[PDB]
């Protein structure tokens, strides 16, 4: 009953677009947690991935890292992008993903140091999960993180590592999917 | 240092 402390404190954000708000003004921090117990409470008290309306997104980031490219810990970084398929349960994907992150179930300390946060993006065209990392060029560490994600999420399809520069320049609507790294 | 919890433990804490 004494709470179980986590390696990191994390903050949980909902992105909800409304006209006449800038991208970053569409984000709102709905919780900060630092224990296993408060982690699960957050997920029990917020919308399930399978229930969310399209275009309303979930961001979970280490608390001192803002969920935006502009953050120092993000600007020189990149994401592992996961393209969700029709057969996949997004609750399972999200829960497994957040468990991996909050429990810090990486083999090495350095892998945990790379982690910024995770993003769930429900889309009619095909939903996306991402893990944002602090660098775009720590090849070995980035690749072992990508491998661990695929294991935990039981992923079959190729996942893509995309530096922030490529995410920014990416035109909405484009059907091209590529990465600096792939596994 | 690093505080680590596996999914088995995390899920036992949940359910
Ligand atoms: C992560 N991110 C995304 N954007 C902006 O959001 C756009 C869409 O990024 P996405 O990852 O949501 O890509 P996707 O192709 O899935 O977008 P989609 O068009 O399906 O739209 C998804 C939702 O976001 C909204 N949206 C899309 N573009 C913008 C925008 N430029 N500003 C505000 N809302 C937007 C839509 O209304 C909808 O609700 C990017 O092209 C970029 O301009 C960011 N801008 C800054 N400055 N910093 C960021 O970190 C950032």
């Amino acid at each position: 009953e004494f709470p179980h402390p986590l390696q990191d404190s994390w903050s949980y954000y909902l992105f909800q677009f409304r006209k006449a708000l800038d991208w970053d003004e569409c984000l709102e921090k709905v919780a900060t947690f630092s224990t296993i117990e408060d982690f699960w409470s957050v997920l029990t008290h917020t919308v399930r991935p399978r229930e969310i309306t399209y275009g309303k997104d979930l961001y979970m980031f280490k608390s001192d890292i803002m969920p935006k490219w502009e953050d120092p810990k993000n600007e020189n970084g990149g994401r592992w992008l996961i393209n969700v398929t029709a057969r996949q349960d997004v609750d399972f994907l999200w829960d497994e993903l957040l468990m991996l992150l909050i429990g810090s179930d990486w083999d090495t300390d350095e892998e945990d140091r790379q982690i910024c946060g995770a993003v769930f993006q429900p889309r009619s065209r095909g939903s996306k999960l991402s893990v944002w990392l602090t660098s775009d060029n720590e090849e070995e560490t980035i690749l072992s993180i990508g491998r661990r994600i695929k294991e935990r999420l039981e992923l079959e399809d190729t996942i893509y590592f995309q530096p922030v520069s490529d995410q920014r320049s990416q035109t909405r609507g484009s059907d091209i999917c590529t990465g600096k790294y792939e596994i | 240092g690093r505080i680590i919890y596996d999914r088995k433990f995390l899920m036992e804490c949940r359910n």
